[PDB]
RNA sequence: GCCCCGCGGACGCUACGCCGCGACGAGUAGGAGGGCCGCUGCGGUGAGCCUUGAAGCCUAGGGCGCGGGCCCGGGUGGAGCCGCCGCAGGUGCAGAUCUUGGUGGUAGUAGCAAAUAUUCAAACGAGAACUUUGAAGGCCGAAGUGGAGAAGGGUUCCAU
RNA sequence: GGCGAAAGACUAAUCGAACCAUCUAGUAGCUGGUUCCCUCCGAAGUUUCCCUCAGGAUAGCUGGCGCUCUCGCAGACCCG
RNA sequence: CCACCCGACCCGUCUUGAAACACGGACCAAGGAGUCUAACACGUGCGCGAGUCGGGGGCUCGCACGAAAGCCGCCGUGGCGCAAUGAAGGUGAAGGCCGGCGCGCUCGCCGGCCGAGGUGGGAUCCCGAGGCCUCUCCAGUCCGCCGAGGGCGCACCACCGGCCCGUCUCGCCCGCCGCGCCGGGGAGGUGGAGCACGAGCGCACGUGUUAGGACCCGAAAGAUGGUGAACUAUGCCUGGG
RNA sequence: CGCGACCUCAGAUCAGACGUGGCGACCCGCUGAAUUUAAGCAUAUUAGUCAGCGGAGGAGAAGAAACUAACCAGGAUUCCCUCAGUAACGGCGAGUGAACAGGGAAGAGCCCAGCGCCGAAUCCCCGCCCCGCGGCGGGGCGCGGGACAUGUGGCGUACGGAAGACCCGCUCCCCGGCGCCGCUCGUGGGGGGCCCAAGUCCUUCUGAUCGAGGCCCAGCCCGUGGACGGUGUGAGGCCGGUAGCGGCCCCCGGCGCGCCGGGCCCGGGUCUUCCCGGAGUCGGGUUGCUUGGGAAUGCAGCCCAAAGCGGGUGGUAAACUCCAUCUAAGGCUAAAUACCGGCACGAGACCGAUAGUCAACAAGUACCGUAAGGGAAAGUUGAAAAGAACUUUGAAGAGAGAGUUCAAGAGGGCGUGAAACCGUUAAGAGGUAAACGGGUGGGGUCCGCGCAGUCCGCCCGGAGGAUUCAACCCGGCGGCGGGUCCGGCCGUGUCGGCGCGGCGGAUCUUUCCCGCGGGGGACCGUCCCCCGACCGGCGACCGGCCGCCGCCGGGCGCAUUU
RNA sequence: CGACUCUUAGCGGUGGAUCACUCGGCUCGUGCGUCGAUGAAGAACGCAGCUAGCUGCGAGAAUUAAUGUGAAUUGCAGGACACAUUGAUCAUCGACACUUCGAACGCACUUGCGGCCCCGGGUUCCUCCCGGGGCUACGCCUGUCUGAGCGUCGCU
């Protein structure tokens, strides 16, 4: 809020003995404003109570390192179809997971050539499902240029452009990502892991070289590998199902011993 | 009113410093800026060096900084007197000069002295005239080799020598490192005292 | 996608440049589509409304093929008079209710130099766009 | 021989889930937990809802929840709105001789009582205690309730 | 500051220091108010020091978070 | 909606004590009060870890989103952490056994090994006589549980000893480009926010504390600069009565 | 006496110019409080801040060391990070508080006086002519005027400079008009104008539709355009627009080469000799203010008042001594930086008519005050006025009919239309004010619409119908098993060896190369590839084959079966 | 039996909450960064066919010229040479115009009072009168003219 606001005014307190509140009230006459409330938070004209400052922290640090564990938190999940369809991403009729496609795609020029491509793929059903979700928002939003809302869909990664970007932007719920400089709001919309990500040949080729493996280091990145893992095998089933526990076990109760009415 | 144990602070917040708040929300606008001046300058003096003029190495002073170089002002009059470049030419093909700086040593001066003719070396000078050239670079090196050096002209790095390992010999294992500065620090510090009494009984002799 | 900087996306903006447009500006804000004939015959999609232009009303209560002819331009209003659209007040009066000139159709223009020098603006425009495509 | 006249045998285990047993239950100031309590906006998501009727508002309608609250029916309304996962806050009122706006009882009450005084007839008019005309009775009583100005007002002057 | 045959009178309904705006959201150990639900725990008016006695600091009384350990069984069933 | 029986005083507040002959509240709607910034502490979550962190800058043919994001590494300058202590000059954290001697301090020179001492407790872990039993006897094998008793002892606690720095008492010995008003060493005490195989850094959340308008409303006052003698006070000018 | 020169003055509506006042967000120079904090209060703090005065510009100021340091030294100013809440200041209380080094942004240097030398070599004004030529001037002329030796200009300024001699190397630079037009100038120099894709298809909804369904073959169509706004809902395709190194036109500017109108034109090195600096200023005392600056950081007043191997500084007063470092008392200078005023413009996790600016409206308006000054309330018919013709009662306000509209159950402060409060209608009740908790009862409203009110599974019996069951055959698929089924592969390990493989290394390099170090090699580590033996295992992924089992489709099965 | 009173519902009022809407704010950012004696900022008065405010403008007054544009403007009316294409309207804006006060400039602030020059008229041939035009402020710079001084000198 403006600093000057609701202290325009040379309101002053008329004391007690006149049989009103001590609020500060408007000096003067012969209008409505003379002999009103003022300065206050509860007064009307007043000022708000701790007026909102712009030097307000609005921004935020993460570390480096924790960014880039994001990236790949996020990357591993979109391989992974059942947290694909878990953000209803709609991939049942897609060939494979990660989906890549050959590079020649990032020389596309036309809206059509991308159109058609994401039907043969069968991508296209999540662009209908964008569509579908094409409507107004409910609120205040909608006088302050946010009217229109829709949902995410696939997320098109690619190495260079050559003309990708032109010729898909244009598509509803399309983002388009270069593969160097991934970004976590986009790949992860909501702070939900599992975004449909469709990939080019090069750009799919160039993550052994941006995150590095467990074995060599990023060649792209000064110093990263990446994250280890606190649980090598996360199969719960198998590790209790295995031979070594169970014969470790004692025999389950499973006989319910309830209430005994005393006689 | 303080409350059980804590630091005792003095915020420096008594004055009216809610008038005097710099925000950075033109912090990205401000770097915006800055490149496109800076891509506008470089496309301006092309095919001169970005950055700017060469700059000479200079040892940073404190007993902090002075095992470290880095870039200086610019060439000292004696550089370039040694180098052969008068000091009015210098500024039109690119050396930085500085009139202020005095070479203490000529260890520093033989480091700028190399720095600056191997520049000159890597000059390429254009004629004034391109249909005629006088004592400017070859038209086959002007016409290909020319283009804008980006980044310091010849970044100035902290060299060290690599020391192979050797053999101890024994005067270096009975050397007293400790013993050496102990008595080196005393001799310092009375030094004068003993200048005095050692003088004192001269003239008391004499 | 808008991407020019310098042009503005505001709802706020965009509605007050356009309901404080000058007569000029409402002019190129007050365009209808050409008939198919017509389209076809200069290669233009759509002119700027003008008085004795013979319209069809496409929308609304009094859509239907008959072929009127423009009477008045309110650009103020931002709506258009055509012959037979009119309606019957209390007392008796006939008074043309006004059509908003998008929702018309213009089957016959009334040509002049500036009409003509006009539509081969826009045709030589079109045409040239077909020189980007292709 | 393990199986077989029979080829079969409920539920479960959102593991942040489900199940069993026992003891317990006051509370100001104050602390903590949970909230599928509630408000507004943002990122996701619901191939969500909506001119075959959104929000809001009304309701001797039908219910749920200890509760905060919520769902549904009907009416009114006429263009937008909500659930879930996270995010954010100018987020919840009975009071502050609180602020602003509105409204009552008081109450058809107090009051319309300073300076003597009005009455008759007619006119105009839809309409007369009050306007106009005439007649009568009165008052100011030349230090005026008279006739003209200054300051101040600023068209109040005059006619319709 | 004026002015006062003087009453602290008068100085535009203001006078034992006019009025206007700003400093200024001046400070208040003092008065008033301080907005949803359920669940669990639950006080103190005492000690010492303070230009302290309508206030604080201090210890006590409170809650929250824990952590370190102790204590299991003859048993799917029943069965020391 | 009404009837009846029993119960039943008006809330908020301050207070030892409120239904009070304490204050606020006629009624209804809408507005209305612990905030945000910086700092600090602890607790919790996440990343990395003796490190950690780009926040300032730069690079990416800036620019719907994107003022975002990504990257830098001879951008880690720098911050904090890895070292304390003293006012300071300054100094600055490893010992225990095996010998070979010397000396008689209870120590000193050499070679070795080991490598952050010891004691009491100590989650866990290891060994475990003895036990339990199958249709029976003869000795075996796979093979669980019970197990007296013993062992290695995490973290942490307490205690003893040790190490660094200040300071004090004591007493001898050694070093050499500086033979000095030079430098170094020992032992016994005592002061330190030290050491004794690191735990921090960054980010986030919560709670508390403070400086800020600082939960909201409230003084009597103080200051700066201006506007007023159309009222009234007084002097003067010019008129009137 | 007078006539002249100069000096110091004066007058002019003299010829030609210049200043004033405004705005004031940011900037410069002054002046300068108190509230407040210190739980009182006076120093301190607030604060060199508010208020007051003056002066500017697009920036301002600052600025090329009388600097920092004490190092192996840096090197104008300004800004950022850090230094650092530190050194320091402080009733050493509350509180306050810089700098240097380091890393960055930007980067740019210079001119006088003096001292000298050059015949004042210099400048202003006027008149005329010639040429570019909205006055911007260039030149020529004039026995034209004036300034000026009380000092103009060239050279030269602390980084030294000058002259002479000897040597070396040369013919440059700049400004205004050529023309053609080279030119992301960076998102395509700048400004203005005018244009540029694709549904109003079929059916239906509606008051209207921008709604819904459809538009073969992935195809309704465009998409470098699916931002936004308008249009009777909710529109990529109706319209404006949007995208596009899209088009066209007009104007404006810098650069790039092209005759000229023209000006202007030597430099470096060595040696000898000569020259060399700012005074009522520095500094000292004292006073007051100021500062972190503390036996005095800066500033000012008064008094004292310099020097020239001097002077300043070297964060504790003083004397002596050495050393370091700069050269004050004259001046100019872009960038990086600031910007709550202004002119345009974009955006927002902001507010949504008691909110957000006081002001969404004829708002600094109405109104108030003598004045300085104070200062509101106030948005919404409808898609379209279609704003209710006409009849009728009334003096009219106002009604009753009629009519428009989807709607007036939208009628001109008209969307929605809450509560308080009121009127009326219906129901109930009423002498302990009302209201309230618990418990029941009565009435009413409405709901279940109850009002003949268990279905599900299996078996038995009767009465029908059939795409008919088991089994078996043929296809297809799937599950499980076979790594001593076969490929593929994978995990790890040893040996030889591949790509000079890549990368790193505080390993070594008088193999070797050159300018006294970089190269290039060897080694080590790691990774990656390949290559033979060899290696445990195939929910790591994976095919073929076989075996088993299951399902499905087809065939047969044609009735004690299903 | 009613009134009256209370409670609850329907409808009607009174009031303007709520919801939806938004040509307005607020905040951040960017580019530019320009007033005045050649009369600014501000003020006053005036100007439209009907018009009071707002807005716009200055006696050429809700605008002139020009350029662009291309048929309107509109609440009503009027004009087919004022209903226009020979250019309506709108935009731009470089030409012209631009009352009084205001730093505000003859003086004074009363539309108070002058002075000088030129032109026209009063048969103007003088004085004088009327109308019109130009000028008449303070400070300051350079230059010019006119001068002052028992200031310093020279000649006679
Ligand atoms: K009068
Ligand atoms: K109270
Ligand atoms: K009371
Ligand atoms: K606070
Ligand atoms: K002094
Ligand atoms: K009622
Ligand atoms: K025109
Ligand atoms: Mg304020
Ligand atoms: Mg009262
Ligand atoms: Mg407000
Ligand atoms: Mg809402
Ligand atoms: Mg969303
Ligand atoms: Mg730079
Ligand atoms: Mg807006
Ligand atoms: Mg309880
Ligand atoms: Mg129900
Ligand atoms: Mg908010
Ligand atoms: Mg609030
Ligand atoms: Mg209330
Ligand atoms: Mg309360
Ligand atoms: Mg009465
Ligand atoms: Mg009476
Ligand atoms: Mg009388
Ligand atoms: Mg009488
Ligand atoms: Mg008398
Ligand atoms: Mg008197
Ligand atoms: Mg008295
Ligand atoms: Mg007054
Ligand atoms: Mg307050
Ligand atoms: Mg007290
Ligand atoms: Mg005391
Ligand atoms: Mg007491
Ligand atoms: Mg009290
Ligand atoms: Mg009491
Ligand atoms: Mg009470
Ligand atoms: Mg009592
Ligand atoms: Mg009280
Ligand atoms: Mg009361
Ligand atoms: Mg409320
Ligand atoms: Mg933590
Ligand atoms: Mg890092
Ligand atoms: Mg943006
Ligand atoms: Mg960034
Ligand atoms: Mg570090
Ligand atoms: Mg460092
Ligand atoms: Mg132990
Ligand atoms: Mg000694
Ligand atoms: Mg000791
Ligand atoms: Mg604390
Ligand atoms: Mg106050
Ligand atoms: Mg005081
Ligand atoms: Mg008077
Ligand atoms: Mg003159
Ligand atoms: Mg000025
Ligand atoms: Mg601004
Ligand atoms: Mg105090
Ligand atoms: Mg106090
Ligand atoms: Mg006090
Ligand atoms: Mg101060
Ligand atoms: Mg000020
Ligand atoms: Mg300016
Ligand atoms: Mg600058
Ligand atoms: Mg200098
Ligand atoms: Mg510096
Ligand atoms: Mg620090
Ligand atoms: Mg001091
Ligand atoms: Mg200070
Ligand atoms: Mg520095
Ligand atoms: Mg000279
Ligand atoms: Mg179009
Ligand atoms: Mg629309
Ligand atoms: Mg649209
Ligand atoms: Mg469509
Ligand atoms: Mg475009
Ligand atoms: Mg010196
Ligand atoms: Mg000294
Ligand atoms: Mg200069
Ligand atoms: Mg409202
Ligand atoms: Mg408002
Ligand atoms: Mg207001
Ligand atoms: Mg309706
Ligand atoms: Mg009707
Ligand atoms: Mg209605
Ligand atoms: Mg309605
Ligand atoms: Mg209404
Ligand atoms: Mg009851
Ligand atoms: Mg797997
Ligand atoms: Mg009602
Ligand atoms: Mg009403
Ligand atoms: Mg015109
Ligand atoms: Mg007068």
């Amino acid at each position: 809020v403006s600093e000057l606001a609701g202290h325009q005014t040379s309101a002053e307190s008329w004391g007690t003995g006149r049989a009103v509140a001590r609020i500060p009230r408007v000096r003067g006459g012969g209008t409505h404003r003379s002999g009103q409330g003022a300065f206050g938070n509860m007064c009307r004209g007043g000022r708000m109570f701790a007026p909102t400052k712009t030097w307000r922290r609005w921004h935020r640090r993460v570390n480096t390192t924790q960014k880039r564990y994001a990236i790949c938190s996020a990357l591993a999940a979109s391989a992974l179809p059942a947290l694909v369809m878990s953000k209803g991403h709609r991939i049942e009729e897609v060939p494979e997971l990660p989906l890549v496609v050959e590079d020649k795609v990032e020389g596309y020029k036309k809206t059509k050539e991308a159109v058609l491509l994401l039907k043969k793929l069968k991508a296209w059903n999540d662009i209908k499902k964008v569509y579908a979700s094409q409507r107004m928002r409910a609120g205040k939003g909608k006088m302050r240029n946010r009217r229109r809302i829709q949902r995410r869909g696939p997320c098109i990664i690619y190495n260079e452009d050559n003309g990708i970007i032109k010729a898909f932007r244009n598509i509803p719920g399309i983002t388009l990502l270069n593969v160097s400089k991934l970004n976590i709001l986009k790949l992860a919309p909501g702070g939900h892991v599992g975004r449909f990500c469709i990939w080019t040949e090069s750009a799919f080729r160039k993550l052994d070289e941006l995150y590095g493996t467990w074995r060599k280091a990023a060649s792209l990145k000064s110093n990263y590998n990446l994250p280890m893992h606190k649980m090598i095998n996360t199969d719960l089933s198998r590790i209790l199902k295995s031979p070594e526990i169970q014969r470790a076990l004692r025999a389950p109760r499973k006989k319910i011993h309830r209430r005994v009415l005393k006689k | 009113a303080p409350s059980r144990n804590g630091m005792v602070l003095k915020p420096h917040f008594h004055k009216d410093w809610q008038r005097r708040v710099a925000t950075w929300f033109n912090q990205p606008a401000r770097k915006i800026r800055r490149r496109k001046a800076r891509q506008a300058k470089a496309r301006r003096i092309a095919p001169r060096p970005a950055s700017g003029p060469i700059r000479p190495i200079v040892r940073c002073p404190t007993v902090r900084y002075h095992t470290k170089v880095r870039a200086g002002r610019g060439f000292s009059l004696e550089e370039l007197r040694v180098a052969g470049i008068h000091k009015k030419v210098a500024r039109t093909i690119g050396i930085s000069v500085d009139p202020r700086r005095r070479n203490k040593s000529t260890e520093s001066l033989q480091a700028n002295v190399q720095r600056l003719k191997e520049y000159r070396s890597k000059l390429i000078l254009f004629p004034r005239k391109p249909s005629a050239p006088k004592k400017g670079d070859s038209s086959a090196e002007e016409l290909k080799l020319a283009t804008q050096l980006t980044g310091p002209v010849m970044p100035v790095r902290n060299v060290y020598k690599k020391e192979k390992a050797r053999v101890i010999t024994e005067e270096e294992k009975n050397f007293k490192a400790f013993a050496s500065l102990r008595m080196a620090r005393a001799n310092a510090r009375l030094f004068g005292i003993r200048a005095k009494r050692a003088k004192e009984a001269a003239e008391q002799d004499v | 996608m808008k991407f020019n900087p310098f042009v503005t996306s505001d709802r706020s903006k965009n509605r007050k440049r356009h309901f404080n447009a000058p007569s000029h500006i409402r002019r190129k804000i007050m365009s209808s589509p050409l008939s198919k004939e017509l389209r076809q015959k200069y290669n233009v999609r759509s002119m700027p409304i003008r008085k004795d232009d013979e319209v069809q009303v496409v929308r609304g209560h009094y859509k239907g093929q008959q072929i009127g002819k423009v009477v008045q331009v309110y650009r103020k209003k931002y709506v258009i008079y055509i012959e037979r659209v009119q309606r019957e007040k209390a007392n008796g009066t006939t008074v043309h209710v006004g059509i908003h000139p998008s929702k018309v159709v213009i089957t016959r223009l009334k040509l002049d130099k500036d009409r003509k020098k006009i539509l081969e603006r826009k045709a030589k425009s079109r045409q040239v766009g077909k020189e980007k495509g292709k």
